[PDB]
């Protein structure tokens, strides 16, 4: 006799993480379900889980973490006024915590799925969800949203940022700010924070000079957005009746924040104020104040996100810029939330499998393969490329060339190998995380939102399990071997590539095009079929049937380095350049100059002795360099144009002591540091972090005698490759920048 | 319009000791937006660098902090 309802779960958040009595190595966690029934009406629900120590150490990847540490972190996060920003101590701890609580939720209660129909039960005697089941009836309500804008001037003292950056050098400045709030929470009490959440029913806007103080401008009310709900619960951990206050999000479902100037400290401060306001009255339990994002780690992260691990229980999606297709990225964020249960991108690679169950699956996948690939996996050394390719100083043409790619081969191969090791998993029900990856791979061609997930879930998974790299690159090595074997039969000739993407030539007469399409299509058919046959023979089965993409037909192709290739189809003048670093806005203009110079220099096929062509080519390359440096002068004062994106891994210029004064601008720095080298006074070249100063900027003249030298360096690399690849070798194209056209800037 | 006879002068005239202080004071209003801090040759080098810096669109030039006019 269990109650039964019909609802869709819109979010799953963490309320309490406690250690029951007579307990040493298992902690209970209460989960808040934001359920909404048909037509949008929302009733709040709760469930309980029980995570053991072993599961925690599995999702952490190490035994350093303990149940006591997790419970202490949760207790610290119980109060945001005393100490917010709890995850910043051990971000991996909270990452693993959310991973295991979601896994236990899936295991004990049953299958859960956001924004999807779900039959839900409850036990009144205790008062929590007991079992969740996938339903098959109902046109569920649309996942409504609310647009949030929040800006705060948290008066952080610059010297503290400088000191904390001195302790850890390559600390992304958002982490420096966030650590400053963490070490002095009173700073989050005084800030000119402004908030404007617009919904489809009623708007809400508030303005503060000091956060704790009453607003200096009101609009709507807190009650229009929130329906504060007091729910009684009797967990197995708590025998006494425990009451919980939750902020049911009426009208909307999730938040949509612009990622252009998103400040994680701003939302942290606003949510801390809301937490204090709602849980000020006692007689009820307090929730977990936990948030994660790329700003929460020293070295930062690629993809902007803002996790909501606890209070208020509403997912908030940062959609960076992309104004033209704002709806597209909002839908992509919503789909990423719904599919991977909202763990992505906060939990990390643990959405699929625990970081420590992978060492078993990889071993269990090295056994079900064929005998040859079994060794091929074991002999994989970084960048082996055991396949007949071209010497990197070389070029081809005029012959019919073609580029091919298998869309999402690493992700599809990882999915097949995960299934091969699936039998080796401890729990058959613990393979639901292995159902999200297949959902991603299946929906990858249909919708690009799965794409960006798979281009980051896979490389990060390969870092979670180092042993998976030698497996994936062995399977791909086997794929390349059969590509080469089948190539000879269809006149295709492997000339270069990087595995899933490969470009080659055809031994057809280089003048006929009517039959060219036929051979170019038969080669695709045969290579695709043969690779699929090898994969099937290797037992690895792909969910989405394999497909080869004809990414372009070209007549000339020139390669200089291992990644640098330029293709050009003379008939339609369609070209493609790869391997040129786009490390700024000037490198794009350099790439365009290179792709025009190469188009003009391979148009010199007029009958001539090879020696003549080398000189009439070098002259044109020098002229192209001239026209580039001439146009460089007309943009000498655009410092943002002469900017380079330094990674937190690369060696970086030292931060000026005045860049620590950007206010609500230091938060934007999550991954890249955009630096411009200016030349104050004389002789000395100093770096300016462009995005840490207010605009319009005032600077000494930009040292174009440094950036143009590097741009020219890579241009001469490409030009030396083409000069020594089409005609006779022996010529390193150098442009005398220091003499011919140095005067313009220095 | 810098070497065209004008009814009055417009610029920064002070002894090395005073202009040293005024250059630092100008940098205090110049540092907030990009100019690095320079913590009778240094003064001439800094003044020459300030004079050489060009106008970016309609925005007043960098030396306008010292000369104190938007028509510079």
């Amino acid at each position: 006799d269990i109650v039964w309802v019909e609802e869709s779960v819109s979010a799953i958040t963490l309320y309490a993480v406690w250690l029951p009595p007579r307990a040493r190595e298992y902690f209970h966690a209460l989960v808040y379900f934001v359920c909404r029934n048909a037509a949008g009406e929302g009733r709040a629900r709760f469930a309980e889980v029980s995570v053991t120590a072993t599961e925690l150490r599995d999702f952490y990847g190490s035994a350093d973490v303990s149940v006591q540490a997790v419970v202490a972190a949760a207790r610290a996060a119980t109060t945001p006024a005393a100490s917010p920003l709890e995850p910043l101590e051990n971000p991996t701890l909270w990452r693993a915590l959310y991973a295991c609580v979601l896994a236990a939720l899936e295991r004990q209660t049953g299958p859960v799925a956001l924004f999807a129909p779900l039959r839900i039960g409850s036990d009144p005697r205790t008062g929590l969800v007991v079992k969740v089941e996938r339903a098959s009836w109902g046109p569920p309500a649309a996942p409504r949203a609310a647009l949030l804008v929040a800006e705060a001037n948290i008066d952080i003292d610059p010297m503290a940022l400088a000191a904390r950056v001195a302790e850890h050098p390559d600390a992304r400045l958002a982490w420096a700010r966030l650590a400053a709030i963490r070490d002095t929470p009173q700073c989050a009490s005084a800030a000119s924070l402004t908030v404007n959440i617009t919904t489809g029913t009623a708007l809400f806007a508030r303005e503060y000079q000091t956060l704790a103080f009453p607003p200096i401008k009101k609009e709507g009310a807190f009650g229009d957005l929130v329906e504060v709900c007091e729910v009684g619960l009797r967990p197995r951990g708590h025998p006494q009746r425990v009451t919980a206050r939750v902020l049911l999000p009426r009208d909307y479902d999730y938040f949509v924040s612009a990622g252009e100037k998103f400040s994680a400290p701003a939302l942290v401060a606003l949510f801390r104020q809301w937490h204090t306001t709602v849980h000020a009255a006692p007689g009820a339990l307090a929730p977990v104040f936990a948030f994660l994002g790329p700003e929460f780690e020293v070295r930062g992260g690629p993809v902007p996100y803002f996790a909501v691990l606890g209070f208020p229980g509403w997912p908030t999606f940062t959609v960076p810029a992309t104004a033209e297709s704002a709806r597209d990225l909002v839908r992509g964020a919503a789909a990423a939330y719904a599919a991977l249960l909202g763990a992505w991108p906060a939990v990390g690679a643990r959405v699929v499998l625990p970081p420590r169950a992978w060492p078993g699956v990889a071993s269990a996948a090295a056994g079900c393969l064929l005998p040859a690939v079994r060794e091929a996996v074991a002999r994989w050394h970084p960048a082996t490329k055991i396949i007949q390719l071209l010497d990197p100083p070389a070029a081809v043409g005029p012959v019919w060339t073609a580029r091919f790619c298998f869309p999402g081969l690493r992700a599809q191969l990882l999915a097949a190998l995960a299934d091969l090791g699936g039998s080796g998993l401890a729990d058959p029900h613990g393979r639901t995380g292995l159902a999200r990856l297949d959902a991603l791979v299946v929906a990858a061609p249909s919708e690009p939102w799965a794409g960006a997930v798979l281009e980051r879930l896979v490389p990060d998974t390969c870092n979670a399990c180092p042993a998976l790299r030698q497996l994936l690159g062995g399977v791909m090595a086997a794929v390349c071997l059969q590509i080469e074997e089948t190539a000879s039969s269809v006149k295709f000739a492997v000339c270069g590539g990087d595995g899933g993407a490969f470009w080659g030539v055809f031994n057809v007469d280089p003048q006929d095009a009517d039959a060219a399409s036929g051979v170019i299509e038969d080669a695709r058919r045969a290579i695709e079929t043969a690779v699929g046959a090898v994969l099937r023979a290797n037992a690895v089965r792909l969910r989405h049937p394999l497909c080869l993409a004809l990414e372009g037909v070209y007549t000339h192709a020139v390669a200089w380095s291992q990644a640098g290739v330029w293709f050009w189809n003379s008939r339609d003048n369609t070209d493609h350049l790869g391997g040129f670093p786009l490390r700024g806005p000037a490198y794009t203009t350099a790439a365009g100059v290179v792709r025009d110079t190469l188009r003009r220099v391979l148009g010199l096929t007029t009958a001539c002795v090879p020696e003549e062509d080398a000189l009439t080519a070098r002259g044109l390359m020098e002229d192209a360099c001239d026209r580039l440096i001439l146009d460089a002068f007309n943009k000498r004062l655009d410092a943002e144009y002469w900017s380079v994106r330094v990674s937190p891994f690369e060696a970086s210029d030292p931060l000026p002591p005045t860049a620590f004064r950007g206010g609500a601008l230091l938060d934007a720095e999550h991954y890249w540091r955009r630096v411009v080298r200016v030349c104050p006074g004389g002789g000395e070249s100093v770096g300016v972090p462009v995005d840490l100063y207010p605009r319009p900027l005032v600077l000494p003249p930009v040292d174009c005698a440094h950036h143009l030298r590097e741009i020219l360096r890579e241009i001469e690399l490409v030009f030396t490759g083409v000069l020594a690849g089409v005609w006779g070798e022996g010529g390193k194209f150098v442009y005398p920048f220091d003499d011919k056209m140095s005067f313009l800037f220095a | 319009g810098a070497l065209t006879p004008a009814p009055a002068y417009c610029g920064a005239v002070d002894s090395a000791t005073k202009m040293m202080g005024r250059l630092a004071d100008a940098e205090k209003l110049l540092v907030p937006r990009g100019w690095p801090a320079f913590a009778t040759c240094g003064i001439v080098k800094r003044l020459l660098r300030l004079a050489a810096t060009e106008q970016q669109g309609p925005t007043p030039p960098a030396i306008a902090a010292l000369i104190r006019n938007a028509a510079v």
